[PDB]
DNA sequence: TCGTGCTGAGTGATATCTGCTTTGGGTGGGTGGGTGGGTTGAGGCAAT
DNA sequence: GCAGATATCACTCAGCACGA
């Protein structure tokens, strides 16, 4: 009766998701030699998981990263952009 | 967004019409008419009446929930339910558009702090000595008391 | 070296279904009602 | 009319082999 909701190309690129990473990742996240790498793992994640909540509330953090990747080994769009971003540094 | 009940922090009584008023504008007042709980009988019913008696039973002070507030773990949103009878039915799973548009089955949880109390008494009215008939027992009328 | 159409498999939501009493007992009541029923006997203690 | 326990059917997804 009704589809299901499903990680797509669209909800991807969409203003939260993709843009929204680029924009603020790195200002959040920060590694700290003083600090244990559990500490760091922890912020990593800590960033990237409520970034996946925000965005897809649906599945768990293990199942949206399965999902990220089964996704971009398929969606050619995700593709087109995700070599476009590493065109411009190749441009910079 | 949410009901108009929950944010309401007054209660509205209706004092009764007083008979010197009633004659003075040339009217007949039936709501201060004194009357016995022989003389309450279905007619009277969803009126408001005047009741003369002595009381016989009070109860302790409840709590009588009138708007019950969830919260769901997923969305952070809260949900609001009207109780208007003697019963009703807790919600489980989250209603808020973000759980429909990801379709999340989020979980309603009763929180007490958010919710709306008012005070509630039950009491028992008897008749009087001098209404009741030869040959007849006095009766008694509950009597529910809410708010102030 | 690899891309995609076909398939079995397994949940999700939804269809029918049974059930909607239940129960012996006074901190479940009598505005829930008797076509839902409850039928002791000895022993201890206050009053005198 | 109402809540709960139960079983039914339909739809969609990850693997597989072949052909490009
Ligand atoms: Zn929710």
């Amino acid at each position: 009766r009704r589809p299901q909701v499903k990680l797509t190309a669209e909800k991807l690129l969409s203003d939260k998701g993709l843009p929204y990473v680029l924009k603020n990742a790195h200002k959040r996240i920060r590694i700290s030699s003083k600090k244990n790498s559990y500490d760091n793992l922890s912020n990593i994640i800590q960033f990237y998981q409520l970034w996946a909540h925000e965005l897809f509330p649906k599945a768990k953090f293990k199942d949206f990263m399965k999902i990220c990747q089964t996704v971009g080994k398929t969606d050619p769009v995700l593709r087109e952009y995700r070599v476009s971003l590493f065109r411009d540094e190749m441009g910079m | 967004l949410f009901p108009p009940n929950l944010t309401r922090r007054y209660f509205l009584y209706f004092k009764p019409l007083s008979q010197n008023c009633a004659r003075r504008y040339r009217k007949k007042a039936i709501s201060s008419k004194p009357l016995s709980v022989r003389q309450i009988k279905g007619d009277f019913l969803g009126q408001l009446i005047t009741v003369r008696g002595i009381i016989t039973r009070v109860s302790d002070v409840k709590p009588a929930v009138e708007v019950i507030a969830y919260t769901c773990d997923q969305c952070g949103y809260e949900v609001f339910q009207e109780v208007n009878s003697r019963t009703f039915t807790p919600l489980s799973e989250c209603t808020s558009e973000e759980c429909s548009q990801n379709q999340t089955k989020g979980q309603l949880f009763m929180s007490t702090r958010a919710s709306k109390f008012s005070a509630f008494q039950e009491c028992k009215i008897q008749e009087l000595s001098q209404q009741v008939p030869v040959g007849h027992i006095p009766r008694s009328l509950n009597i529910h008391v809410n708010g102030t």
